[PDB]
This record gives structure tokens, sequence and C-alpha cells, in this order.
RNA sequence: CAGUCAAGCGUUCAUAGCGACAUUGCUUUUUGAUUCUUCGAUGUCGGCUCUUCCUAUCAUACCGAAGCAGAAUUCGGUAAGCGUUGGAUUGUUCACCCACUAAUAGGGAACGUGAGCUGGGUUUAGACCGUCGUGAGACAGGUUAGUUUUACCCUACUGAU
RNA sequence: GAACUGGCGAUGCGGGAUGAACCGAACGUAGAGUUAAGGUGCCGGAAUACACGCUCAUCAGACACCACAAAAGGUGUUAGUUCAUCUAGACAGCCGGACGGUGGCCAUGGAAGUCGGAAUCCGCUAAGGAGUGUGUAACAACUCACCGGCCGAAUGAACUAG
């Protein structure tokens, strides 16, 4: 359909990603503090959720 | 804590010719001459045998000693830049409509052309920054090639054009539509 | 207007403010039409929401059969009876107002319409086009 | 009105969205507590008209996240630039339904605004009923009728020499 | 609403921009000198004096009474505390191997380590586990965790307060 080969090519700049636990900021994913002034910097994150 | 001392290494290859003034330099090589300027660091230059520049910041704090390595890396991509060149490969990704990219000149702009993304009767326009030439390149599907000296003007118009096809309403996490980046490397790569 | 406006018509003057009683032009067995909303207007301080020829409203039969009274139903103006300007450069107006009834998608409840209507409200509907026996 | 922790809910899974047991705050659009100013009087409810301001944003602009396939929806950010209605009942503020709309968000300005209006209510004097009192009379119990004064002064504002 | 003292009321004066209560100090009319509290960029009289550090705020901070902010967070930055690893090549980054004794002993439909379970010692080398994960119903097959190849000097963890 969409070649996999792609997919985590794409996914990679669009899902293989990390949110702030308070910002909802999109982070890389190694990413250990938010990048933002507002949420202070914080520590707390999770996973960007994947599809299934 | 104010080090008083530090110190970086600039290597300079054999064909090049490096011309640096109070902070603005000049990288002569045999792709062509690249510049800018670094008069907001307050960084010294030294030249020691004309195949090595020294850098050094005396009393400098954290963020004053990090931004010479920023330096460090910055000419030494001008020196690689000139020699063996920068090459971005950009891959198309498409589900159900396939994209037609193409190369316009209105007014002699050299404009890049983005159709049917999406479905969208909206033409996205890209202009090419000067320096970076655009390549159709075959033997692979759905890829485009940009090759030029300066790295920051093939990275940017690169990014450029995939911004310029993010998806909106829609859950990108699912259409995966887009133009993404595949590999970063230079033009006389493997030499 | 609205799920049943099939295209787009010009701006005419509003003669029908709500609170009016409007005669109904079909057999469906309604003998008048209480105007309670206009669909698509606009809302502004004290300003009365009013109906135009080819507007679909909100309206309530005030006289006819049982089972027609006591409910709200959508309707569709007829004639005005009030002069506006076609942008071909004439003012026209009818002598009375008169609608008909129809469902929220614009299918009449009436089979058959009664005296003439207007050209733009035949135009929009089409439904009530071809139960139209004079349109002007 | 908003956080902090996180036992659980959520098919699995704390933090998509919620969240107990606790705990820290903010506001003065509620009601309280006090009596500091006014009893040689600052015209008390409400509605009508009008202007501006606040944001704790209802919609519109652009984005982020999902238990976001699409549509619909939910949480959040920058955001007060623009808009937030017509009606039935009630004096109502409040409240409840009908209907349209993108939406029918929340508030202040001496609980904005009576030498701007109205007087429906409260809140003089007339009168009726119920309960209470022997009685005169009492009732944030109910009902009806009951005078709304002046600007030519200064400033403010709109215009004008 | 009570106790002791000092104040205002009854009180001016310098300072707190401004204020009945605060700081300094209480007053005849004048002249000179020195100070108090308070200040010395300009308004404003007086050092854009000297010295050691910290802070960059896309709502900084700026002086008691006094005109406010907390709980909780922050590889922002600074200084510390306690642990460890290190030229017998520290952490990274890049590359390879990761073997035999013995598939250790049950679960036997199947367990070299990996649906699970009582267990658990050796030989080879600078190094590699009777095994960490991917994987097979098992086995290998990948990988790690360990060392080796480059690298050449500091690295990590937790906590404290400016
Ligand atoms: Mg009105
Ligand atoms: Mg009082
Ligand atoms: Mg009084
Ligand atoms: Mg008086
Ligand atoms: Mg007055
Ligand atoms: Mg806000
Ligand atoms: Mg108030
Ligand atoms: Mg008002
Ligand atoms: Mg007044
Ligand atoms: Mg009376
Ligand atoms: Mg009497
Ligand atoms: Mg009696
Ligand atoms: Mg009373
Ligand atoms: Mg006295
Ligand atoms: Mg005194
Ligand atoms: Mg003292
Ligand atoms: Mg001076
Ligand atoms: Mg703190
Ligand atoms: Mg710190
Ligand atoms: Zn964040």
């Amino acid at each position: 359909i969409i070649e996999p080969s792609l997919k985590a090519l794409a996914s990679k700049y669009n899902c293989d990603k990390s949110v702030c636990r308070k910002c909802y900021a999109r982070l890389p994913p190694r990413a250990t503090n938010c990048r933002k002034r507002k949420c202070g910097h914080t520590n707390q994150l999770r996973p960007k959720k994947k599809l299934k | 804590m104010k080090y008083i001392q530090t110190e970086q290494q600039i290597e300079v290859p054999e064909g090049v010719t490096v011309s640096i003034k109070s902070r603005i330099v000049k990288v002569v090589g045999p792709r062509g001459t690249l510049t800018k300027n670094l008069k907001h660091i307050d960084v010294t230059f030294t030249k020691v045998n004309n195949q090595l520049i020294k850098v050094a910041v005396h009393n400098g704090g954290r963020k004053h000693v990090a931004a010479l390595r920023t330096v460090k890396s910055l000419v030494d991509n001008m020196i690689t830049g000139v020699t063996k060149g920068y090459k971005y490969k950009m891959r198309y990704v498409y589900a159900h409509f396939p994209i037609n990219v193409n190369i316009v000149e209105k007014d002699g702009a050299k404009f890049i052309e983005v159709r049917n993304f999406l479905g969208d009767k909206k033409i996205r326009n890209v202009p090419v920054r000067d320096g970076v030439t655009i390549e159709f390149s075959t033997n692979v599907k759905d890829e485009i090639v940009l090759s030029g000296n300066s790295v920051e003007d093939v990275s940017q118009n690169a990014a450029d054009l995939q911004q310029i096809c993010r998806v909106r309403n829609k859950d990108i996490r699912k259409f995966l539509d887009g133009i993404y980046v595949s590999h970063k490397g230079f033009i006389t790569e493997d030499l | 207007s609205g799920n049943g406006a099939q295209g787009t018509k010009f701006r005419i003057s509003l003669g029908l403010p709500v609170g009016a009683i409007m005669n109904c032009a079909d057999n469906s067995g309604a003998r008048n039409l209480y105007i309670i909303a206009v669909k698509g207007s606009g809302s502004r301080l004290n300003r009365l929401p009013a109906a135009s020829l080819g507007d679909m409203v909100m309206a309530t039969v005030k006289k006819g059969k049982p089972e027609l009274r006591k409910k709200v139903m959508p309707a569709i103006v007829v004639r005005q009876a009030k002069s506006w300007r076609r942008r071909d450069g004439v003012f026209l107006y009818f002598e009375d107002n008169a609608g008909v009834i129809a469902n929220p998608k614009g299918e009449m409840k009436g089979s058959a319409i009664t005296g003439p209507v207007g050209k733009e409200c035949a135009d929009l509907w089409p439904r009530v086009a071809s139960n139209s026996g004079v349109v002007v």
C-alpha cells in the first residue's frame, strides 16, 4: 500500500516523538526536559501514543 | 566558573584558503567561496602553520565557552561544504494521491511546484535559495536531490518544502503523506 | 433557506416579521400559517426576525384540521405582498402573503399549489417548482 | 476558580480523559463578620438606552494532544480584534421552556446609569382576607388603589467663532 | 477584649515620595561647626567612589512599619554534600566476538537462558552468563553484559541552597 520502508521514515518525523505532560509540546523521542518556558522545562514526559 | 583559557582546533585541508578579518571569515575552495559574520560572539582567531587555525576564549562562562564549539563546527561545515559539497536527498511519501512536484520559473525565481497533495486544488510554491541545485534524479522512484556549498541554504530549503507539506484537520499518525528527508551527505561523498 | 436550499438567491426586501399570519397556499388542509422563526436569520438587539419570499421559516398552523394544530413545522413562503426590487429593475408584489408546508429537506407536505408563485422561490426549491401552477 | 501528590477507573495502562485519601492557593460577580466614613438626608429593586474595560474564551483566527480511520467530539495554548438573539410565564435579579444562530461565555464601572425614562415590587397615609392579640393593633403572609421637583453655574463631552 | 512600656490625642522638625501613631530628634530669636535617621545617575544637596561574586526576566529587581504570594517543579546558572567508575585506558561515540564443560536439574506437548520452575559450578582466552532482552511450540537466529578495536581524561548517581 505505502511500502512500509517509507512509514518508518515518515513516522520518524511525525510519530516517533515524545510529549510533555504539562504543555502538550512535541519533543524529540529521547528528550529529557521540555524546551518550553511555560511548563518550566519540566522533566515529566510521555511517549506519543501510537496506533493499535 | 570563568575558564581562564579554552581551546578547540580547526584543521585546514590542502586546497582551501582561509581569510579571516576581525570576525568576517572567508573560505576559498574548489567549489567556490563561503563567508558570513561572527561579530556577535567575541572570539579570537589564530593562524598556526597555514594548515591549522586556533580559536580561543579567555575568561569565559559556561554559555560563552559552549558558543566556541558551535563556531568550531560551523566554520568546519564551510570547509566540508566547499570541498565535498552538501547533498540532501528528499523523498516523497504518498498513500493514495501521487504528488506531482515540478520546477517553474516565474520572473526567473525558479520556484518549486507542488500539486495533488491530498488531492488539494491549492498549488504550493517554494522558492529555491541561491546556490542550491535541484535534481529530479532518476533510478530511484519519487525522490529529489538538493545540492550546494552552504549547508544552511541546503538544509533550510530542504526543511522549507518539508514544512509546506503538513497535513491539517487529520490524524498525522495515520495520514503519513508528505515529503521527508531521507539522507544527508556530501556531493563528493566517499572521495 | 437551509438543507433544501439548492443554490443562492439575491437579497429581497423583508416583509414578514415574526408573529405574522400568512395564508396557506397548498392542499394540505391548513388555512393560515403563524411565523415563529426564520431559518438563516441573524441576531441583533430588538430586531425581529423577518421572512421574505422563498425563505424557509418555522411556522405554526392556527386554522386547519386538528392534526395540524398544536405543533411546529417548517414552511416556505411563496407570496410576499410587499414590493421588492428584482435586479432586472422591476418592483413587484402580490396582493397577499402565502406559503406552503414542507419538511426540513424541502419536500412539500401538500400536493398542489393554488395561485401564482414567485420566481425566486420556485427557482430555489425544486419541489415547490414542480407543484407550482403559475410562476412569476 | 486553579494547582501539587497519586490508591484506583479507563479491556492491558496513573496521568488520552478522570481521580479518592490529603495538602497549597487565587478572586471579591455570593453570602457572611466588623462598624471605619455618611442620619442639618450620596434618591435603595428591576427593566429600557448607552459607552468602555477584565479574561477565568462560547464562537470566529492559527496551532498542540487523544481511548483523533473519516465525520463528530474531548483536553490545552496564543488570543478580548469581532459577535453573542427573538419570544411564552413572573415586578422580578434568578429560574424554566419554544426557536433561530457560529455562539446564544462569565463579570465590573458607587451591587454603572431616576435634575436619562418607567413605577411593576418593596416602602407612608385608604381598604379587604387568613392567623395572632380581649383590646388599640402585629405579620420578609396574600390582594387593590396610591404627586417621581430644578440645570441658565463650572468642569467633562459634541459641535461652533 | 486584657498586661507592661513607649507614643498620638496635646506635636511642630529631618527621613519613610505621599500618611496621628514608624526611624531620628522634640521647638525662644539669630550666626558658625559637627552629625542622627536617611542618602550621594538625573529630578536632588552629596563618590557614574573603591572592592569580591551572583542574576538576563517574550510579567527581572530595587530597602523595615508598607501596601502582599504559597505548596510543588526546572542538564537555566553558581557553590556545595554523600556515594561510587577511572591511564590495570573513566563516560560517550563509532567496530567485532560474545565459545566449550553441559541441552546444568524438574515442568516432557516443549526449555542450551529465556510459556515456567527448585537452582548456579568449571575450562578457553585481553573477553564473553548452568545467561538480559528480540526470538521458536522447542533449537539455533539476532541482541545484551562483558571484554577487546579507535579515542585519551575525567564520568555517573542521589541530595542541599543562592
Ligand atoms: Mg428589548
Ligand atoms: Mg455601615
Ligand atoms: Mg444618614
Ligand atoms: Mg449635607
Ligand atoms: Mg447624588
Ligand atoms: Mg488566558
Ligand atoms: Mg461588587
Ligand atoms: Mg447599567
Ligand atoms: Mg444620575
Ligand atoms: Mg398602605
Ligand atoms: Mg380602615
Ligand atoms: Mg379574635
Ligand atoms: Mg414589615
Ligand atoms: Mg480630644
Ligand atoms: Mg511627637
Ligand atoms: Mg528603636
Ligand atoms: Mg547634584
Ligand atoms: Mg522553591
Ligand atoms: Mg539551581
Ligand atoms: Zn512542556
